[PDB]
């Protein structure tokens, strides 16, 4: 581990690319409590790293925010906050900016940066409801959710809508309402009831979700559709795999039996 | 340190014995690969390749198909190169601006032609993990004095006289368009028309200058009330 | 402003310098105890010449009896001693005591009697004989005193002399490791002089005679006299300290002066420099304190600080002549006036004690004191930069090659001094000793006059040096006994330092006086200076006037044949001539392949001066086209045309690369320009094919050719015309037009906030080639016409920067301005006089120079436009911001600048850390070898060696033909050939092989060359190597990447490091049929 400034410098020289020396200093000048050293150094970075290298670009934006976060002021932010939005791609900056406010708990200005980002690029993105729906549901404020989820509907594409229907019925069962996410489920299949693909994601969480009886109406309703050989190997397998794991002999019977009937047609 | 054969990443090293040298106290040129995604309609069924020899042109890629169709007997065609910036020459395209580093990509015929080759390099990596003697040579088309006085050489001028003449061409003729374009009265959906002047011919020009871009104190009776409360 | 800042700076000086009382109490202490030891001293009375024969025989104090020694059939005095006068002279007598670091001295005056002085004492020898047996009994007691209270323990006695007068033995005592003083690092003289008037002045005047066989002795004159009235000095200096307040800090800052310019108030006219000091700095500010003025004015006041006191004197000292013109008269017990009559000497003159001054002062020594007070008085006139420590703190008499310019060692194998009369041409007979008692002062004499009358004018200065002298001498000998030097006399050999005139440095003829019908006196001296070399010449324009012709020669001067000649004659037939030095050096010169290039000067032109010849004819001939677009200018922008090509261009000679000379043509104004960068560079192709179509239709005698330019990056379309007139040379037209910075600046402002910088460097790169390169070709020319030795020393620079393998990443301009810098600022050194001094003076700058801190700010004029305050401090402040932008200087390392281009970046943008550190550190490994060792033959030798280590690889090649002729050069291609694919043969590649593997592995690796094959391709000019340095970047193991860079290993699954071997066998592939060694580390 290097210690000296001497020899921080040299390594600088030695090694231009090298990004985890480069937090290594301004840890180093965290732990000496220089801002004006911190932001000199920050530019001293950016003038002095390679253009192709954003990955790094963006490694040192994120880093002069996070100093900025900590030891910086409001009006600092905006001012980074304008020139990454400038330089680096912008909605990046908003999920960057957002992030560091999760870590940093403010929770209302955090929430106005979500409006912020969903009222410009609300139009085309995704990621940024699927943020806004983990904090407000780590809030536990559901209504204003499903809200969220409505304006993410009439704000985006078709496509869009059924993969931020998927997104929220996905964290509502990992976090949020499992009731509402089955009625969402229902719903979703009730628009569509062919996608292969959203009866498989279904079907595996509910399986994660373990519980009995909707497994098993779910895979009888699954029976009573249409499905090809494939995918009907798929479930039945992957039904035979969840019920050894949890040890019904009964039911590994009746699936064979079933099985068999399905085979003979 | 001959087992590592491939990367927690996903790159397969492709190791290459090369020309000795005569007074050289054999050798291994480390080449690496994978399939590369892209939803670009001229980008598609293409192998990214990393760290290629020096001055290897279609004609080194086809000597090595050529050589891995006679080893794996496989079916792959390749079709053409992208992205051979080897020196850093045409980065930067100074002519669209006044108007992948050290990476190759490899085009192929069909899926059948990249699962083939895909299949032939995946053997390849274990084979140099298994036994790394039985592998391809990688040569150069090594440059002589030839390619040399090539590169010291005069120009034709027939070439340079043609190259000319169609350049100028083509480019009177787009500018010629665009000039009427900019001057044939630009009027909007709804009424409005567009100010343009005498003497300018680019639209993109005047987007382009579009981004680049009296008070008496004595006078009221108010005014002279403060003024008289400042002379006291 | 000036007050302030000078102020603290002699301020920090007087603080460093200052001593300590630790010290004083330590001196005072010990000189207390010789005070006590010499009232102790016992008194004696007359005694005879044979008994104190007996008393120093049977004694072991030799008395130093000096040339004559006194004879007992002569003398019909006696001797005695009394009590004599003891005081203390020295500047810690006048209270200023500084430390020195080899050492320094307070001396003791010890008085001799008026009662032990005869009235005729002072002729013949006599008061000089009693002085000498006195302080040898002194000697002799002193030595019984000290053996009694045992500070023989570390004290050291010996004989010496004072201010090296070799008639004026004196004695120096010296401490080794309570009353030691050897923290202190002094040393103590003990002096025998006389009494305030204790002889006649009017019969002890300069021209009064005191030596009988009708000539005077002035020296020895001013020795007896000033021996008698050294404490009257002691008085009026101490009245001066009373009266004025800055006296100490005055006299502190004239002495440093006088020891880092190199003089001393030692003896000068035996072959020596020096003669003024301490002790005659002090007398001639008290003198102008006194006055000075034309009409006894006063010159410097009492409530003056030291800096107006030092700028009054140093002004006092360059406006006024005190050796040919005038004289300076006051008197010290009223006023001081200065006449208007030269007496061919330095004459500073006091009335009240008689006496002149500065008789220790020759007048090579007051020439150059002249031409330092004009240099200091220059410098004290500057406003514009700092030259406190310029003027201060550069002692530059270390190196008599980087002091003097041209240097010369002759050696003279006396014999014996009875031998003289055989081994000299001149005489030193009765009279020859009674006006230069030592035959070191005659021969010293000798030489200076019939070396300045042989020379004339193609010098400015001349100084005599004798290697060889010591001025210290045991107790136990007369005097100071030697065997070196081929005799038995005080010297190894003889350093003619000339400071040399460089125009009429080789005016091939020494012109004389006219012809009358009667002989005239000058051509009867020159006839009988000359001899045979004389002659009478009828001039082209019909004077008939003498004149001794000689003949030029590229390898050694005129001057090295004009003083050989007249050593040889005027000074004996023995002595030995030498600078191999120089020789050498113009040696190490490339010589064209031409006719009659050996007896050419260094300083001609004329092969430049033919280039350009016809370079004239074609310019009128493309001038008089007709073309759609009338041709508004063009400018030879060439490395030729500014006098700074490495090998002189020879006709034909199509393998140097600096063959094809530049030159821009630049077409009238016109609105009807393409917009759009690749279009245009096709339309200047198009004007370039009309022009090359016109040509070989109308003019077929030329010959011509297209080919590309690739060093502009981005910019691939940029194609230059290659034209071959039959004398023999070739010049690429490149064309210029009003519109390429326009769309460069648009370029660069539609580009994004990352490729912004690349854009820089691109519009930097055309700025550097296209805009800038005419204003320096023609500023370079005006200033090479005005400083000739210039363009040999850029042409020895670019060679020791070619055979160090620094040229390939430093460009040509940049080379052009290092090495102008001392001709343009040579403060405080002189102008530099030959190719010698000059490179050197490069040498020691580039090594001295540390970028980190300092810019290099130059004004590119004739001598005495310049950068004013405005300017001058915006060009630093763009320094300071860069510095601030850049503290350690990984992205640039030299920031200069000149009024051409105040931008600070523009020639050494792009420049690896790693090569300007290399070039620094040879330039100091370089300095240090002069240092330690002797400037000559072999060590010049070790400087134009390659250094082929630090290099991780080296890889050596050869070509199949050798170039040596073809670049032109002797140990010649008369014609052009019918295919310029055989002129691609004939040429070179190494070049571009070396840069495109820079370009490819830009990331890593650092390969460097050479440029010059035809110089550096050994014996026959075939020979080339690429040096190669890994970066510390690949020298670590890293995490594998996409875009790395490099062709590599890895170590694991994850890092890697980067691959040696595939790299060489790349390069070996690359060059095949041309490598033949490779060496690694």
């Amino acid at each position: 581990a290097p210690e000296s400034v001497a020899d921080f410098e040299r390594l600088l020289i030695g090694n231009p690319n090298s990004s985890v020396v480069w937090m290594n200093y301004m840890a180093f000048q965290l732990q000496l409590s220089e801002i004006e050293k911190a932001r000199e150094l920050a530019e001293r970075a950016l003038k002095t790293i390679n253009f192709r290298e954003e990955a790094e670009k963006l490694n040192i934006w994120i880093a002069m925010l996070n100093l900025e976060n900590t030891f910086g002021t409001e009006e600092t932010l905006e001012e980074v906050f304008s020139r990454a939005c400038q330089y680096m791609d912008s909605y990046t900056i908003h999920t960057k900016l957002l992030g560091i406010y999760e870590i940093s708990e403010k929770f209302d200005k955090a929430a106005e940066l979500f409006k912020a980002t969903a009222k410009k690029f609300g139009g085309e993105k995704v990621s940024i409801w699927v943020s806004w729906g983990d904090f407000l549901i780590s809030h536990n404020e559901e209504q204003e959710a499903r809200t969220i989820l409505g304006n993410a509907l009439k704000a985006l594409p078709k496509r869009n809508h059924i993969e931020v229907v998927r997104k929220f019925a996905q964290l509502e069962f990992a976090k949020g309402d499992p009731e509402r996410g089955r009625s969402l489920f229902e719903g979703l299949v009730a628009d569509a009831p062919k996608r292969i693909d959203l009866w498989n994601v279904y079907v595996d969480q509910e399986v994660k979700a373990k519980d009995k009886k909707k497994v098993e109406d779910l895979f009888e309703r699954i029976i009573t559709k249409k499905i090809t050989r494939k995918q009907a190997k798929f479930f039945f397998n992957k039904w035979l795999q969840f019920e050894e794991s949890e040890g019904d002999e009964k039911t590994i019977e009746y699936v064979k039996a079933k099985a068999t009937e399905y085979v003979a047609s | 340190i001959e087992d590592i054969s491939a990367m927690k990443n996903g790159f397969i090293v492709v190791p290459f014995k090369l020309p000795d040298h005569k007074a050289l106290p054999a050798s291994l040129h480390f080449m690496f690969a994978k399939r590369h995604q892209s939803s670009n309609s001229n980008e598609s069924d293409c192998l990214f390749l990393v760290n290629l020899p020096l001055l290897s042109n279609i004609e080194h890629m086809k000597k090595f198909v050529g050589q891995l169709c006679g080893k794996y007997d496989t079916v792959s065609h390749v079709e053409e190169l992208l992205y051979n910036d080897e020196f850093g020459l045409h980065e930067v395209d100074l002519s669209a601006l006044t108007s992948p580093r050290n990476t190759a990509l490899l085009k192929f015929v069909d899926a059948a032609s990249i699962n083939n080759c895909w299949n032939a390099l995946k053997k390849y990596s274990n084979l140099h993990a298994k036994h790394p003697n039985e592998l391809f040579e990688w040569t150069y088309t090594t440059p002589s004095f030839t390619t040399f006085v090539n590169f010291y050489k005069p120009l034709d001028i027939d070439y340079l006289k043609e190259d000319i003449h169609t350049h100028m061409a083509i480019f009177e003729q787009r500018e010629a368009q665009a000039q009427e374009d900019v001057q044939s009265s630009i009027v909007d959906e709804d009424g409005f028309t567009l100010v343009v002047g005498k003497n300018t011919k680019s639209l993109n020009s005047i987007r382009k200058k579009i981004l680049n871009k009296k008070a008496k104190k004595d006078f009221y009776r108010f005014q002279v009330r403060e003024r008289k409360k400042q002379e006291i | 402003f000036k007050s302030n800042i000078f102020k603290l700076q002699i301020d920090e000086l007087l603080e460093q310098v200052k001593l300590k009382q630790k010290h004083v109490l330590k001196v005072e202490k010990f000189l207390h105890k010789l005070y006590d030891i010499l009232q102790e001293i016992p008194d004696w009375e007359e005694k005879s010449l044979a008994e104190v024969d007996s008393f120093f025989k049977n004694k072991i104090v030799s008395v130093p009896f000096v040339d004559p020694k006194p004879i007992p059939q002569n003398t019909n005095y006696k001797f005695n001693y009394k009590k004599p006068d003891i005081s203390l002279i020295g500047s810690f007598a006048l209270k200023a005591g500084i430390y020195q670091p080899n050492g320094s001295s307070i001396d003791t005056l010890l008085t001799m009697p008026k009662e032990l002085f005869e009235k005729k004492d002072f002729l013949n020898f006599r008061c000089l004989h009693k002085r000498s047996v006195y302080l040898a009994y002194l000697t002799h007691h002193l030595l019984i005193l000290l053996k009694k209270d045992k500070l023989d323990s570390f004290l050291q006695l010996e004989y010496s002399y004072f201010d090296n007068d070799p008639l004026l033995p004196i004695l120096r005592i010296s401490c080794s490791k309570d009353y030691n003083f050897y923290k202190t690092r002094f040393s103590i003289n003990l002096l025998i002089g006389f009494p305030y008037k204790v002889f006649e002045p009017k019969k002890l005047l300069p021209n009064r005679n005191c030596i009988r066989i009708l000539p005077a002795t002035p020296l020895y004159n001013f020795s007896v006299l000033s021996s008698s009235t050294h404490e009257n000095y002691l008085k009026y200096l101490y009245k001066t300290k009373k009266q004025t307040e800055s006296f100490v800090e005055a006299t502190v800052l004239g002495r440093l002066w006088l020891q880092q310019r190199g003089f001393s108030s030692n003896m000068s006219h035996s072959g020596s420099l020096g003669g003024f000091g301490t002790f005659e700095f002090t007398i001639l500010m008290a003198a102008l304190l006194n006055g000075g003025g034309i009409n006894s004015n006063k010159i410097l006041l009492h409530g003056f600080s030291s800096y107006q006191l030092f700028k009054g004197v140093i002004k006092y000292l360059a406006t006024m002549d005190l050796c040919h013109d005038g004289h300076l008269q006051f008197h010290s017990n009223p006023a001081s006036k200065y006449i208007d009559e030269g007496f061919q000497t330095p004459t500073l003159f006091d009335k009240s004690t008689k006496v002149n001054i500065l008789t220790k002062m020759t007048v090579s020594s007051y020439q150059i004191l002249k031409e330092y007070a004009g240099e200091t008085l220059r410098m004290l006139n500057n406003v514009v930069q700092d030259q406190f420590s310029n003027i201060f703190l550069t002692n530059i008499s270390r190196f008599d090659n980087l002091k003097y310019d041209l240097c010369y060692d002759v050696q003279l194998p006396l014999g014996k001094y009875n031998n003289l009369e055989t081994s000299l041409a001149a005489t030193f007979g009765s009279m020859e000793r009674v006006k230069f008692i030592t035959l070191e002062n005659f021969l010293a004499h000798k030489i200076t006059n019939v070396a300045r009358y042989a020379l004339g004018d193609r010098i400015k200065y001349i100084q005599i040096e004798m290697v060889g002298q010591k001025s210290d001498f045991p107790i136990t000998k007369r005097k100071v006994y030697s065997n070196t030097g081929g005799n038995h006399f005080n010297f190894d050999f003889v350093r003619v330092k000339l400071i040399v005139n460089p125009s009429e440095c080789d005016k091939l003829v020494t012109k004389g006086p006219a012809h009358s019908e009667t002989m005239s006196t000058e051509a009867a001296v020159f006839k009988n200076f000359w001899g045979i070399k004389s002659s009478l010449r009828r001039f082209k324009d019909g004077s008939i006037t003498h004149c001794c012709v000689w003949s030029t020669s590229s390898s050694e001067p005129i001057i090295s044949s004009i003083v050989n000649f007249a050593l040889q004659k005027h000074v004996s037939k023995k002595a030995q001539i030498s600078n191999e030095t120089i020789k050498k050096f113009h040696n190490f010169l490339p010589l064209p392949n031409l006719p009659s290039s050996a007896k050419t000067s260094v300083l001609n032109l004329s092969s430049f001066f033919n280039l350009k010849k016809s370079f004239d004819d074609l310019y009128k001939i493309i001038f008089q086209m007709k073309l759609p677009l009338s041709v508004k200018s063009i400018l030879p922008v060439g490395s030729a045309f500014r006098y700074t090509s490495l090998c002189q261009p020879v006709p034909f000679a199509y393998s140097d690369p600096d063959f094809f000379q530049d030159v821009i043509l630049e077409f009238e104004t016109s609105p009807k320009w393409p917009d759009e960068i690749t279009s245009l560079e096709k339309a200047k192709t198009a004007f370039l094919l009309k022009i090359q179509e016109e040509l070989s239709a109308n003019s077929s005698t030329y010959r011509s050719f297209f080919s590309r330019d690739e060093s502009i990056p981005y910019n691939l379309e940029i194609v230059t015309l290659n034209i071959l007139t039959p004398e023999g040379y070739g010049f690429k037209f490149r064309v210029l037009t009003e519109r390429d910075e326009i769309l460069y600046l648009r370029a660069i402002a539609n580009a994004r906030n990352e490729l912004k910088p690349e854009l820089e460097a691109t519009f930097l790169k055309f700025t550097a080639k296209y805009l800038a390169s005419v204003r320096h070709t023609r500023t370079l020319e005006n200033i090479s016409h005005s400083y000739q030795f210039y363009s040999p020393v850029v042409r020895l620079f670019k060679r020791w920067l070619d055979t160090h393998l620094l040229l390939g990443h430093i460009t040509d301009e940049l080379a052009e301005l290092i090495a102008i810098k001392p001709f343009v600022d040579p403060a405080p050194y002189f102008i530099p006089g030959s190719l010698e001094n000059g490179f050197l003076k490069v040498l020691k700058f580039i090594s001295q120079w540390n970028w980190k801190d300092d810019p290099l700010i130059l004004d590119l004029v004739k001598p005495e436009e310049r950068l004013t305050l405005a300017q001058y401090k915006g060009i630093q402040m763009n320094f300071t911001n860069l510095r601030n932008s850049d503290p350690n200087g990984t992205h640039l390392q030299f920031f200069v600048a000149s009024k051409n281009d105040p931008s600070g970046i523009l020639y050494s943008s792009g420049i690896p850390l790693p090569i300007a550190t290399r070039l620094t550190a040879l330039a100091k490994v370089a300095v240090n070898l002069l240092q330690t060792h002797g400037l000559n033959q072999q060590t010049i030798n070790l400087l134009f060696t390659p250094g082929l280590k630090d290099y991780d690889f080296v890889v050596d090649l050869r070509t199949p033909i050798g170039l040596k002729s073809s670049c032109g050069i002797l140990s010649a291609p008369s014609n052009f050939p019918e295919n310029l694919n055989d002129l691609s043969e004939k040429m070179d590649p190494t070049y571009q092989l070396v840069k495109y593997l820079n370009l490819k592995y830009k990331n890593s690796l650092i390969l460097s060359s050479r440029k010059y094959i035809g110089v550096n391709g050994g014996e026959k000019g075939d020979k080339n190597v690429i040096t190669g340095l890994i970066k510390p970047l690949f020298k670590g193991a890293h995490k594998f990447r996409v875009n790395l860079d490099c062709n590599v290993k890895p170590v694991d699954d994850e890092n890697v490091i980067l691959n040696k071997e595939a790299i060489f066998h790349e390069i070996a592939a690359f060059g095949n049929d041309m490598v033949i060694n490779f060496e690694t580390d």
